[PDB]
């Protein structure tokens, strides 16, 4: 129960969105990042502990606003992997502005 | 005071653990009655009193925050719980303490209680010294002397206290100003889509990669960790002014508002700022502008009466970290008025919450002055 | 920053394609490997032909099996099996590491590489696997015997779980250090890794040359590690050494000797059970303690271990948890019998993190047998360079200052100093308390900070009276 | 639903809670229910972007204030903040 | 890493406390159980992961007020295993009011 | 779909089928398969349906 495995969920189903919907558009691009975000973070409790025990991922922040100013700590959690899934898929839209596009020419 | 002297804490306190508390059930919802108070602020919801091993909370013990934390003070004022966070202080002897004078006494040692530094349980610290006592006037005129300084520290936690509620009570006929008002305008005044007041942008977000991209610059940056503000004018972060060569973003002009359309609504209600400087935001809030036939401070203070109206008709959207959708947002219809009802209806409000609210000409402001001349007089007083 | 940027690319490019912990017995093995390939080759040709051959004359052989006792063949080396790519079979390599780790003449510091195994599901997919891996260290290229350094950066995979981050390891050798021109150096319970013995004296080899980095350590893998760790780094064969065991039942050496420097990192909840299990309550070296350390508390027995093995000149710089107040009656009269003398010399704090997610900072101990007399409770936490530690990755220049302003004895504000010899006994004995100097200094002047606001209530009643009029529209 | 949906936990009444009985009850005839859902159009979600779900969700938490009731008392309280402006000036020399 | 690891040395923790103290009124004995609570606490990060992936101890409060009104994220957690520690230390008083200080009569 | 189900006896008044990771409306596609005009459905999903 890697982060890794939730970054491979959500690179399978960005090469899902962007396969099926052929968006050239980086803003479109980008609101099917978030879209795929949501769509791949865990819901268990174990799970979402066992992501944040790996790799990648770290408790540190990229912004502090994202964090809901209340007492629910596994939201805290998830916001803080959807940042981090956030940033990787920034990488992730480098690597699909070039990998699938391309081919689809007929 | 006259001969005023040093004496220890442990001497005239009963410092003491909770008694046995029974506090959860799995609901302490707002229909129940006791206050329940804790560290941080000091109210948490409500709970049943009666029978639970409760202490009930009589007329002047007082209490201390935390394990590890150390600085917390309250008194419990009239009858309160007991709520396993409240370690005791009291006294043993009621004839020389008075210990609402502690209270307003012991707020006066920043010089190591405000140093949370390590997972440290500190009993001795605050159980052993000292505390300035007008002893030996004990018990003829010691507290007689200090009726005159508990009438000053009575009266000026009661303007804080005052301060608060009438900034709440002020803010609170200002919200049904906001909607009374400049509501259901007659007849008819057009209405007006969003998004056709001013051809607004997107947002444009770079990441830390590079190093060269963050370091200095000069255009500010909008990020929902310095937003919830009113009138920004600059931010806790700045872009490099070269890094636009990567940051997808638009220069936007000097008077724009920014507004936050992610993280903040579908729990809560979303702030808004007038926005001075020209700074760019990230990929989850827009910057709007208007054009030609408008004015910023009428669509600013138009969206911002009607903020719970455009997180209702399209709340969901899908259960995720998406929320309100940016077409949903941007298809709502606004009244804009007549050439004579712009700038005067918005001139009566800006006038109003610029006085009412934060920083300059500010009631708040006002309040945490107070705090600080509070704190200096206790310092000034309490010298022999 | 020289080629180190990519040195270390192209070994985190090695690490694929699954688990990196134990993939990382076989990567360091084939390096390893390699490494020995090109040793006992420069040795031997100290020069004429690369590609030798088996004209061993094994009289000759004995030379350099006392020389250096990695005396494996001239037609079995990594450049000479590396030539057989995706060779049926694998066991030629488990051959390849029978007879190399046999050499029993003399003195061995071999039974070394058996941490290299089969699996693998199949057998033609661990061949091809450990023919890729044998690949990569083929692709890894130096191009001058530094290239082992990047080996220092691999045991960082983790720490970018217990493997000592460089600089403070620097630091500890220089608090061993100094005014000491004597052997010997060093000694180590508990090592772990062998980085923070290898940081002491490889800096300090052209000063001096005396004995063995004598160590002891418990884990088994961790002891094959730290072996070739201290054997890349041209350590020589005789004297050094980590011996297996747990270093609180079974030390050795006792008889060599009062040492003249240790140093350690004992790793945090290192347990044993007591008090004692056996009869080493009475036992030869825990006796001037009193007492002696439960379960959980182990890590203060290191420290009775440390005053052991040193002499009147010797020095120790061990680190430990901060959240030492008296410990309860256990450990109460432990530090008492540490202030009981000038055994403990100083004490210094940390900036936290500055390691791999604790996210604490920890103490060091100094002590020495050498009186002077008053103890320098010497805390910092900045500065210490709490922003990162990736500047400067030659020499901070900075636990420079550190070192410096603790040579003489000095009286510091805003950074620590020296307190009295009895402070700490009218103290319970606590670690620290004095001095914690008092940052954050403020205050206000009488009025300024009232009449503002007098004005802007002075506005405020205009504006709460053009309130009342203007609410008619 | 969101409640009730006896929210609080289910380890209260372990046999029935006799609660899905009223959601039950109410499913059981085509009610039309307020501070609970009801039924919508049959092309309601067609003029929708068939959603799931968006209608009702009936607008809970429904407050709003008097006119001049919230601003007198801080007025008063003004007035008591001015004297007390007086004795700070008066009071600060000691 | 269970929970029922740190809440073990807890235990052995507290009966060195009573054995060797020999404390008998029970306000000192709760003093002694929060002496042994935080210095029973694990302090890594995957240490602290797997132990709220584990059973017993479980995310909900019993106080909200012990959380600190910060951005620390680990400190909330290890706040919450200081909770669920102090509770089990209240069912591990009930067993030592009559475990250990009965036997020591000479 | 990977075989030729595309074309298969059950899922073809979909008109599309389901990808791979909203795998839940593929049940609902088997759900109404299996049922009578006398039958009824109660079925559970995510509620994170806009239009997906």
């Amino acid at each position: 129960m890697t982060y890794n495995n939730v970054f491979d969920h959500a690179y399978e189903m960005l090469k899902e969105n962007i396969r099926y919907d052929d968006i050239r558009d980086t803003d479109d691009l980008h609101d099917a990042i978030h879209m795929a975000a949501d769509n791949a973070v865990p819901h268990y409790y174990a799970d979402i502990f066992s992501v944040m025990a790996s790799e990648g991922i770290d408790l540190e922040f990229e912004d502090s606003g994202l964090m809901p100013d209340t007492k629910d700590v596994i939201r805290i959690l998830q916001a803080r992997i959807y940042e981090q899934l956030t940033i990787d898929l920034w990488e992730d839209a480098e690597d699909l502005l070039n990998e699938y596009l391309e081919e689809v020419e007929e | 005071g006259v001969e005023v002297e040093w004496l220890p804490l442990g001497e005239i306190t009963k410092y003491e653990q909770p008694t046995k508390y029974l506090v959860k059930a799995k609901d302490y919802h707002d229909t129940y009655t006791i206050p329940v108070l804790t560290a941080g602020k000091t109210f948490i919801l409500g709970y049943t009193n009666e029978t639970h091993g409760i202490y009930q909370a009589s007329k002047a013990p007082v209490i201390i925050f935390d394990d590890f934390t150390t600085a917390n003070k309250w008194v419990d004022f009239d009858f309160k719980a007991k709520s396993s966070a409240m370690k005791m202080v009291t006294s043993c002897d009621d004839n020389k303490t008075l210990l609402k004078y502690v209270y307003y006494w012991l707020n006066t040692l920043p010089s190591e209680f405000a140093e949370g530094d390590h997972k440290r349980q500190w009993i001795s610290n605050y159980s052993q010294k000292k505390i300035p006592i007008p002893c030996p006037d004990n018990p003829e005129k010691s507290l007689a002397i200090q009726s005159e300084i508990v009438r000053i520290l009575d009266k000026f936690t009661a303007l804080t206290a005052e301060l608060t509620a009438e900034l709440n009570m002020r803010k609170k006929q200002y919200n049904y100003y906001r909607d009374q008002l400049l509501s259901f305008k007659e007849g008819e005044v057009e209405w007006k889509t969003l998004g056709e007041i001013g051809k607004w942008y997107g947002g444009g977000t770079p990441s830390k990669n590079k190093i060269e991209f963050w370091e200095n610059g000069s255009i500010p940056w909008i990020s929902p960790k310095d937003m919830g503000r009113t009138l920004v004018d600059s931010s806790e972060d700045y872009i490099t002014e070269e890094a636009v060569l990567h940051s997808s973003t638009k220069l936007i002009p000097a008077n724009s508002i920014a507004i936050v359309v992610r993280s903040s609504i579908l729990d809560k209600v979303l702030p808004s700022a007038l926005i001075k400087v020209p700074a760019t935001l990230n990929q989850d809030m827009k910057a709007v502008i208007p054009h030609e036939n408008i004015l910023v401070k009428y669509i600013y203070h138009m969206i911002g009466s009607r903020g719970s109206d455009i997180l209702r008709a399209a709340k969901k959207t899908g259960g995720s970290v998406a929320s309100i959708d940016s077409k949903k947002l941007f298809s709502f219809k606004i009244p804009v008025p007549n050439i004579n009802e712009q700038q005067r209806i918005v001139e009566i409000l800006d006038k109003f919450d610029t006085l009412t609210n934060s920083i300059t000409e500010g009631l708040p402001r006002e309040i945490e002055l107070r705090q600080k001349q509070y704190e200096y007089y206790r310092d000034l007083l309490f010298s022999f | 920053a020289e080629l180190h940027r990519q040195i270390w690319q192209i070994a985190n490019d090695v690490r694929g394609s699954v688990d990196g912990w134990d993939f990382k017995q076989y990567v360091l093995g084939a390096l390893f490997y390699r490494f020995i390939s090109e040793n006992f080759s420069s040795y031997i040709e100290a020069t004429d032909d690369i590609k030798d051959d088996a004209i061993k004359t094994k009289g000759y052989f004995i030379y350099p099996s006392q020389l250096f006792c990695n005396v494996a063949a001239k037609a079995n080396t990594n450049d000479r099996l590396n030539a057989d790519l995706n060779s049926i079979f694998v066991a030629i390599e488990s051959s390849a590491y029978g007879y190399p780790s046999e050499a029993d003449i003399k003195g061995l510091f071999a039974d070394f590489d058996t941490t290299s195994n089969r699996l693998g599901n199949t057998v033609k997919d661990k061949n091809a696997r450990l023919a890729a891996v044998l690949k990569g260290v083929e692709g890894l290229k130096l191009g001058i015997d530094l290239f082992g350094d990047a080996y220092e950066f691999l045991i960082s995979n983790y720490a970018a779980e217990f493997f000592t981050p460089q600089h403070v390891s620097k630091l500890i050798a220089q608090l061993a250090m100094h005014g000491q021109t004597h052997v010997n150096k060093i000694y180590d319970p508990a090592a772990g890794s062998g980085s923070l013995l290898l940081q002491a004296k490889k800096q300090f080899d052209n000063h001096i040359i005396e004995e063995g980095f004598f160590g002891q350590e418990i884990n088994h893998t961790t002891y094959n590690l730290a072996r070739m760790n201290m054997f890349l780094h041209n350590i020589n064969y005789d004297k050094f050494d980590i011996k297996l065991g747990n270093t609180l039942t079974e030390p050795h050496f006792r008889d060599e000797k009062p040492f003249d420097a240790i140093v350690s990192n004992p790793p945090y909840s290192v347990k044993w059970i007591g008090s004692d299990d056996p009869t080493l309550i009475n036992d030869e070296r825990f006796a001037p303690a009193g007492v002696l350390a439960p379960k959980s508390k182990a890590d203060f027995a290191f420290v009775l271990h440390a005053l052991n093995y040193l002499s009147a000149k010797g020095r120790a710089a061990i680190v430990c948890f901060p959240g030492i107040f008296y410990r309860g009656g256990a450990e109460q009269k432990i530090r008492q019998y540490l202030v009981d003398n000038n055994y403990v010399e100083t004490v210094i704090s940390l900036a936290p993190n500055l390691f791999f997610g604790t996210t604490i900072a920890v103490n060091i101990l100094v002590l020495s047998k050498h009186k002077t007399d008053t103890n320098v409770q010497f805390i910092d936490a900045s500065e210490l360079f709490k922003k990162e530690t990736n500047n400067n990755i030659l020499t901070d220049a900075h636990i420079e200052q550190i070192m410096q302003v603790f040579a003489s004895k000095e009286d510091v504000a805003h950074l620590a100093k020296s307190v009295a010899f009895e402070t700490v006994v009218a103290n319970d004995y606590n670690l620290s308390v004095s001095s914690y100097v008092e940052a954050k200094d403020n205050r206000e002047i009488i009025d300024i900070a009232e009449l503002n606001a007098e004005l802007k209530t002075t506005v405020s009643k205009i504006d709460q009276l053009r309130k009342d009029i203007d609410a008619i529209v």
